[PDB]
């Protein structure tokens, strides 16, 4: 009767069972669908594929995701990625398990209120809860303290939380995400006559800069190095066996993250931003959440980002105060881990909308703790 | 362009 | 530290 | 050799000559500078463009205001400001007239006495004075009692006077201003899936704050009334001509003002940082200052907002006591105005810093009548 | 069987058992409750939290003291001091102990009367007195004679006693305390730029008043002296590592002690009240009131306090008479000690309130030597 | 009521029925006439001779192909074959069984349009469907992605083909194949004193072809050798008893599908017209591609083609990519192979156009999966 | 002392001098060789023809062109293009007049390096300057704001344009264009029997295109009227008198624009195309770039495209706003013609670069103003 | 009520 | 491999 | 010389 | 955040 | 407009 | 001077 | 067929 | 503020 636990993000969806370590599931949340002319009726053909099945078969599939910017915008797919991910990826029939969710802070509201309708009419579930991802992060960190920069393909967020209570106000949140420095990278590649288009390319792409890119700890001595430098280039293969040779995009990709401007937003860069975040709080909360900068999200893996934000807060703030980023290596499953613990504890058992509820209520039941 | 009136 | 030992410490914590 | 008027809000800049009953230039107190690379060189692009100019151009702009909370903290930007204000907008020498400045009350003295050098020493004023919009809230009102809450852009104050006596114990001051409710207005068409994030984006949504926003007489009522009904909704275009369609943001915004526990302060709404300046004063002044609470500033235009006032003040008060509420339409010059009466009258031609006197005196001159 | 002491004034508790040199709690009349959204179910979040637990955590709680002006006006706030007080910090059953309580002359007659009701009803202690710590501080000196000039958190008093006998119709006192000079302080500190707000921010700022503060001996010249030097400026470190410089508000805040009109005031300084509680009394009992004035309370502690008292007093007063000052270093806990004696006197064992008589006699009983 | 197959080639006409694995017809695409005067009237001379009736007479005859370069051009001729094949090759009646017939992609609809309505009108077809060899040679090699490379007659063409889906974009067409090839070799054959002129000895020279010819792994090598050596010269015997003998003409024919210069063409050869195709795909199909290049069709049988074609292919691909052909020895059946499939596929019978379907949808109906 | 302007695109070279109206030289950017044996030695038969002297002698040349898709790749080419261009079309001396040269935007960086080299190194430029196809052509529209569609033969690119500040996050470009419609064009006219194959048959297919195509303003119902009707039917004459009937590929050819899918593409189209370059633009600027839309480049020619384009825009964009396309009939030219322009402003005089500058800075200076 | 009468009450009010 | 082969194969590939 | 303009 | 200490 | 025309409009705005 | 000798000093003078 | 990874 | 008629 284990709770399934289920991090619906736009990049990967990570589900799988309360009271463990890992996710079963991990593929990502794309649905293609064929862009050719099927001819070989005698094969059995699909109209669609999904997640790992898609990519497989990218190179003939206009891939998409239904999630973006952390909205799901195409329900039909959603449908599909979850009718997929509890029947043949965690084999297990809906029925029998209540179900945490998860969700951006400061998204529609709607988008909470059309994901539950689903689960209780579509998928039966017993039971439901969203939780928010930069809570699962300290829950999974082990502490009450902190601020978590949970910064995803999706949306990038900073929710500071102090002895758990958590405070709204001082919520920062970005559009600046992993989809938009693959995008960026897909267009800095053009420089070196590298060109990257479709969306089977988009894939091909961010591969690559999940293998090569790095933060530079200093931007400019990285430029003036690389202008005068072979030592900073480095070879990836194509999937057709082309080799092609990539130079500073290596760091001028990540560099978005502390230079919005690059890709056009006039934004504050992220150590901007969680500074601002700090900033936004009572000034007796400050010390706590400095010495508890919490990193979580697939695009905190880059080399070096957590260097590099030490050093931009540590110019932002005052001196003579300790100033600690917390970055385990597991920063791509923090959060389904945080769903893993609080699906458990018995102290969160009231906390479900029970279907008999939903069915009474209605939705406005699904905002209880919204934040 | 997934917002309503801004992305 | 896995979630076995975290759940642990999180029950420890709203009991006290 | 009419003084010349200037009131350096923090919204709008109003300015004009004494003895008149409107400022000549309203233009908002906003510095533009491109946030884009310029590529037509050959038309003469600017580097900076300001108020009017600025809005006019803001898509490509990252406009900013040179102060904020009442506080000048961008001085190359104000003298900028001042400088369009004296040549370009009022097409006046400086040096021919004499010049009145406002400025918040409880602010640093550093922003009074920088602000006096700047007028002696770049703007060469032949004489200087530098009043709290309060008092000359009064003086527009043509009364000598009363107490002013005042609620622009920049701040929010309330200081009682008696007879022309100032009871500056009493003052009241809030940080809580048009600009946070603009900020918070932002936050909450999020749910609504709109979403404002550029300071040209801003002041978009600050345009639709003053034309759907208004003060709800019962705020349950108005929730509940929002809750099971369209008949609160309205439609705003917004320049691309995409429509947004507001509901109970029209008055969960301006709700701030009473509850600014919305935006995370502990602070005491207006109605009660009202009544307690009230209770500062000696008990035989209290009839008077219930009679006469006078209302100026831009934030004070949201409808309904002088009929709540009335219905809260009157909660917190003792019963059988007159509780009067002034609320004159030109709440937007009301200050401007008293600018305009005071520098005319005789009985304040010895108010006036000589150039002569602050040449020999330094600073401590700005401080007579410090308050 | 120990009788227990128990100073609840409206700064600081302090409590413990009677025979001995020290209270034993020494925590604040702080009662905290959060004022922002509790996310973290999980860890067993509080409604509320008591006095060093408040103050450890004042950045998301609205602290509040039960008591203002020395009058108790939360009475469910102050049966959770005292909650905690006898189990939490004390550790002793009510039960087994008669407790000595405290409270300001001349204050509401009801606060004498819930107090007893409450240590009657709900602490069920088997007898009960309450004391003037105008007096307490005398036995505290050793001696019988002098005016006592106790200035704590809440109010100001002045109480002469002649041969133990006491003197109630020259019972001076003033609503001024050391809440209002922090009060004050926080305003004076906008001059320079600085903002407290908040009431954890005021306790900031209480905190740098007991640091920084200090007596001018000679008022003008000191500001002089400020106007002219940088020799008079501290530093301090707020919480968060931010520095704030502080000049000449090191003295203007407890000058308010001796000008009472730098806060809207127009009562009489200290030196003026305690000058005029002499001249109350007859001319045969002056000489020995001079010579025995005696300071206690925390706000006696600004370094310099002592020595302004003298030559202030010594200006009001006729030449030829020794007037002296009396300020031992335990001015924070003469009075607790006073306490300490009183119920360890043989002679007190008869002053009890039994819990038998009260609930024959009802609350006129508490009133036996009223004062 | 089997379906009925025939490939009706430019070269061969193969035909027979579904589900077996060899066609029971492969007499050639040939009608000839008579270009003499009979004068021995008694012996009952014909008109027209067909297929092999027309070779074994062929040095009378002016025998001509109906189909070239895949186009029907003489359709009279063209319904003579058919008629052979179904009444004097096959003994079936036409209207007792449905029939798959071929055509090269990228041909004249009208073709197509021509074709069937012969069938339904003429033969009165029962149902029919028009298949691509290029897909039928996928379904015979037991596979649903890779590249055919169908080199008969009359064209040869590429068309790639991933999961069952079609990459038309990436179609490649030459109109050089075994026909030009043929008559290349008649001309090259002139510098050593043969001459064939005639069509009786244009298929003489075709058989020569077939016997003699080999494809050089290395040109260059093979004409230094030619030139200095008799170890590449071989003997054939004409009809007559004349014995011509052939030197580097043997590798010099077959050369021209590699170098089609040498017939006047600008076009690329096959090995970069093959892997031209490749680049055209999709960069994530090209491994899959390269990995499955299937070869087909008659001039496929050369000895040394397919290791001349892996030598180039892997000469423009890049290296570190396994690049590999696939060539069964039944290379001029695969075609009919796969129709013999196809045909007998549950899956396939849905595909057939029905005559009384054909009888209201007009032609247009023909061009379903056109391709 | 006129400087030269030269627009090397991929499919014409529009060259002349500033300051005027029109390019002197209009040749195609096309270098042919023979592809035959020479036999009449006596004749001084040359090894390569260039431009018009090419296509003159198309039939027995493999024309080539050196750029494709705005990308130079060969170089030696391009020198001769370059050498004719200013010897014997122009007939100037380089040495004698400054350069401005042209670029696709988000080119490779190495294009523009090494023309730079060249211009300085062969031809001795006594200074040069790079320009983006997109600026000039507002210039030459008399305009500072607005995006310009550049669409020739080469490359497809939109780059917005406000105030002369360039938008490059904004800039889209395909790698659609007119090259690849006639590409298209060649194998669409394969379905009515027509095969054009070489390159002389390209060259007459784009003439082709150039006469009889047009763009459907309802895709449609222009495909059902002409499978209805003959009245869309035109007839062309092709070189050698042989008369080539065209049907519906006169406007399924130009679709391509709008249905890229048609030859592989899974790009948008070039509506939605420009319709997300204003999307990526701040909301503000959106209403200008909607009322100046501007089309340049030689594929604009097609009758229909600016009627087909405000059709497709007005359905993606909101309504009631102005959608207004601004096609001049020079849309060939004014690339040119900006050129023309810009050279000849006085404000520009200073952005050229030195020879004496490249040769101290090294190809880096070529890049200020990248874009 | 306007600046001209304004300035009137005023002036007559510090006169007075 | 031979047509009764190969539309067994095929038929499964269907299926499938 | 078999399609219709080009063979 | 425009105060010194406070904002 | 022509080039001569356009270049009087943008030396305008320049110097304007 | 302490509390138990403060308890002394007023216990004698009560008792004096 | 004319970038250097992709066409 | 805390007394019942005057602070
Ligand atoms: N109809 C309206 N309702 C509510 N607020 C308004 C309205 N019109 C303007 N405002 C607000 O008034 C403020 C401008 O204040 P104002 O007193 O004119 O100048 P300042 O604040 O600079 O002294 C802005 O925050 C603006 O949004
Ligand atoms: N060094 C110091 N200088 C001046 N005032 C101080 C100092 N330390 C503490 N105080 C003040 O003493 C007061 C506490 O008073 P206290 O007599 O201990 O308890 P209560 O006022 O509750 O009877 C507070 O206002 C506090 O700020
Ligand atoms: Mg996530
Ligand atoms: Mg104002
Ligand atoms: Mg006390
Ligand atoms: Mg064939
Ligand atoms: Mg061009």
């Amino acid at each position: 009767t284990t709770a399934l636990v289920c991090d619906n993000g736009s990049g990967l969806v990570k589900a799988g069972f309360a009271g463990d370590d890992a996710p079963r599931a991990v593929f990502p949340s794309i649905v293609g669908r064929p862009r050719h002319q099927g001819v070989m009726v005698g094969m059995g053909q699909k109209d669609s594929y999904v997640g790992d099945e898609a990519q497989s078969k990218r190179g003939i599939l206009t891939l998409k995701y239904p999630i973006e910017h952390g909205i799901i915008t195409n329900w039909d797919d959603m449908e599909k990625i979850w009718h997929h991910t509890f029947y043949n990826e965690l084999r297990v029939a809906p029925e029998e398990h209540p179900t945490l969710l998860t969700e951006a802070p400061l998204n529609p509201k709607a988008n909470r209120e059309k994901m539950t309708q689903i689960m209780f009419e579509t998928f039966n579930v017993p039971a439901m809860y969203v939780a928010i991802q930069a809570v699962l992060s300290l829950y999974a960190s082990g502490r009450t303290t902190g601020i978590v920069l949970d910064s995803g393909d999706g949306v990038t967020h900073n929710v500071p939380i102090y002895e758990g209570y958590a405070l709204p106000h001082a919520i920062m949140r970005l559009d600046l995400a992993g989809r938009d420095l693959t995008d960026y990278l897909m267009k800095i590649l053009t420089e070196r006559g590298y060109s990257f288009v479709t969306t089977a390319e988009r894939e091909i792409v961010r591969d690559i800069k999940e293998k090569l890119c790095y933060v530079a700890l200093d931007f400019e001595n990285e430029m003036a190095t690389a202008a005068s430098s072979s030592s900073l280039e480095k070879s990836y293969e194509l999937p057709d066996g082309q080799v092609i040779t990539i130079g500073n995009e290596r760091f001028r990709c990540p560099e978005t993250l502390f230079q919005p401007s690059f890709i056009g937003m006039e934004s504050a860069g992220i150590h901007e931003t969680t500074y601002n975040s700090i900033m936004k709080c009572d000034i007796d909360i400050r010390k706590d959440l400095y010495a508890n900068n919490v990193m979580s999200g697939g695009t905190t893996m880059y080399p070096g980002i957590a260097d590099r934000m030490q050093k931009e807060i540590t110019a932002l703030a005052p001196s003579t105060m300790k100033i600690k980023i917390i970055a385990p290596p597991e920063r791509k499953y923090s959060v389904w881990i945080g769903g893993s613990i609080l699906a458990s504890l018995s102290t969160f058992q009231q906390m479900w909308i029970t279907k008999q509820e939903y069915d009474e209520a209605g939705p406005s039941i699904v905002h209880r703790k919204c934040f | 362009p997934a917002w309503x009136a801004x992305c | 530290m896995g979630v076995a030992d975290l759940i642990k410490k999180f029950e420890s914590i709203s009991k006290e």
